[PDB]
């Protein structure tokens, strides 16, 4: 997250870190046994870390659970990143508490202007690299379809939406993918891609979660 | 009939034969040579050869005389060399030949005509009677030819030398998508498992035509040059250099040149100024081309006055790679990148590479970098 702020330990209880010897992507806990993330983050042997703040030092509230299943959306295009969504089933159910809680799914899509919260342990520099130890937060609005399509001609589908600031300086970045975009307690988006980080006229692009609620529930039932 | 169909598949096999010969001698030497440059030079020479001397040359360059007419071979090299000599090319690649025969020899006119029209090359007369002046003269030619890039190419001339051939090539391309000089840093380069050297390492986070091949046990990277040329690098996994050098085929290399899909990666590629100098008599001789270098050599196509054989033949290749590329220091070079942590692919250990001409797909260069900081 670039241009954001330190959230504060466990203030974003549904945020999880996907680990394979190190943090490489984020994800969102939707129920005690399932995590929503990005398809391009797919990897085998993933260890889901919950209740985290400082991903490097032991603080006492984390629950490390292996991924028994990692289901990528059947229509995921690795070149256009269309349908960039993935479901991960924990080998065992997580112990829900105040530091580890699930975020609910949207019942209707959010409109342009909707104000949301984006978080992650991604790079915090618009130029160069600096990975944080603690979770970062950013308040950001969903942008109009007009501005999104204008910012990325012929690159945005109906399963995507932009959020952030056209002026730059505030954005998600490498390491935040899979992470959440929550608006009024609803997971409306997943960090997916963007041209650079916090660059002018280059806002972040996010997977439009509301288009997959049906697929998510159907997948959870069949697994 | 496109140039490709006339010589490329053949140049590829030649490239592999010469490479493997050098790679089988040592696994720790740097290698750099031009398949194109060397083959063109001897295809040109075959114009003055006859009998088995002539057949042995072309068959030594991996050309089957009973499958493609000699005219096709020469027309191919003519077309390719023609394109590489274009004063107006963004590639900025210069290659040439040096034909030196003892003064006093009545030369065959047909030969000198073909060498000029087909291979855009020239012949020169020198008095080998004085080994030192002859040497200074030959080096003077390469000196003027490479505009100072290659000095004192030849260091020894046998007393009875009557004919010597010099072949050289120099290349320094500019990338379509450059590296920021500001991001270049000194980094460890693992010559082997227990030895490292510091080398300037260019690096950039972006979308690259890069991927790991389980078949070659290597990461494969393709970088397009501004100027219709492509560089492809093979980074073998630990201890798999010999495996890689052994599994390379024209089909496998072609497979990579056909695929354009890219993926995010934080690439670290070393900056480098490398060279290669070879005694073609020793090298080509191991590839079966020995008669044109023997006492029973038939070069009556070059001269009919008296017997003649190639006394000396040397190839010199020079390649430079740095951050320089296109002009657009800004958002122009802003690519759409997925936001997961991208793999950090480092070319920090021995690797193999080739530089392929864009239109003909001919192998301009083939080499191996074991130690980028030492000859």
């Amino acid at each position: 997250i670039v241009g954001g702020y330190t959230c504060g330990a466990n203030t974003v209880p549904y945020q999880v870190s996907l680990n394979s010897g190190y943090h490489f992507c984020g994800g969102s806990l939707i129920n005690s046994q399932w995590v929503v993330s990005a398809a391009h983050c797919y990897k085998s042997g993933i260890q889901v870390r919950l209740g985290e703040d400082n991903i490097n030092v032991v603080e006492g509230n984390e629950q490390f659970i292996s991924a028994s299943k990692s289901i990528v959306h059947p229509s995921y295009n690795s070149n256009t990143l269309n349908n960039d969504i993935m479901l991960i089933k924990l080998k065992s159910a997580a112990s829900l508490n105040s530091r580890v809680a699930s975020i609910s799914l949207p019942t209707s899509c959010a409109s342009a202007g909707t104000q949301c919260l984006i978080s992650g342990w991604g790079n915090t520099k618009s130029s160069g690299t600096s990975y944080p130890d603690v979770l970062k937060c950013l308040k950001a609005p969903i942008l109009s379809d007009s501005s999104c399509k204008s910012a990325y001609p012929g690159q945005i589908t109906s399963n995507m939406f932009c959020a952030g600031y056209l002026e730059g300086g505030k954005d998600s970045c490498q390491g935040d993918a899979g992470g959440p975009v929550v608006c009024s307690g609803k997971l409306q988006g997943i960090v997916s891609w963007g041209s650079g980080c916090a660059q002018k006229n280059k806002p972040g692009v996010y997977t439009k979660v509301c288009n997959y609620v049906s697929w998510i529930k159907q997948t959870i039932a069949s697994n | 009939h496109p140039t490709f169909n006339k010589i490329t598949p053949n140049l590829a096999e030649f490239a592999f034969s010469l490479y493997r010969q050098l790679a089988h001698q040592s696994n720790s030497t740097n290698i750099l040579f031009s398949p194109v440059s060397i083959a063109a030079a001897f295809a040109m020479l075959s114009l003055g050869a006859k009998g088995d001397t002539h057949d042995e040359i072309l068959e030594g360059l991996n050309f089957n005389l009973t499958e493609i007419p000699e005219a096709q071979i020469h027309e191919g090299f003519q077309e390719l060399l023609r394109t590489l000599n274009q004063p107006d090319s963004q590639l900025q690649l210069t290659t040439g030949n040096g034909l030196f025969l003892s003064e006093g020899l009545k030369l065959v006119d047909k030969f000198l005509e073909d060498v000029k029209k087909l291979y855009h090359s020239e012949a020169f007369t020198v008095n080998f009677g004085d080994t030192e002046e002859a040497k200074k003269q030959i080096n003077d030619y390469v000196e003027k030819g490479t505009q100072g890039k290659i000095v004192d190419l030849v260091k020894e001339l046998d007393r009875d030398t009557v004919f010597a051939l010099v072949n050289y090539i120099f290349f320094k391309g500019k990338w379509e998508r450059p590296f920021e000089v500001k991001d270049t840093e000194e980094e460890d380069f693992h010559v082997d498992q227990v030895t490292t050297v510091k080398v300037p390492m260019m690096k950039r986070l972006g979308m690259f035509n890069i991927q790991h091949s389980k078949k070659l046990s290597s990461w494969v990277l393709l970088m397009k040059y501004l100027g219709n040329a492509t560089a492809i690098f093979f980074l073998p996994d630990e201890g798999k250099l010999q495996h890689l050098e052994n599994e390379l085929t024209h089909d496998i290399i072609t497979k990579f040149l056909e695929n354009e899909d890219r993926r995010s990666a934080s690439l670290h590629l070393p900056k480098l100024s490398i060279t290669g100098t070879y005694d073609l008599k020793s090298v080509l001789g191991q590839l079966g081309i020995t008669k044109v270098f023997s006492n029973g050599a038939d070069l009556s196509g070059v001269t009919e006055e008296a017997p003649l054989k190639l006394s000396k033949a040397v190839h010199k290749a020079v390649l430079t790679i740095d951050e320089k590329g296109t002009e657009a220091a800004g958002a122009m070079f802003l690519e759409a990148i997925p936001r997961s942590i991208p793999p950090e692919v480092k070319f920090n250990k021995p690797f193999v590479f080739l530089i392929i001409e864009q239109n003909t797909k001919a192998p301009l260069f083939m080499g191996r970098v074991v130690n980028p900081t030492q000859k």
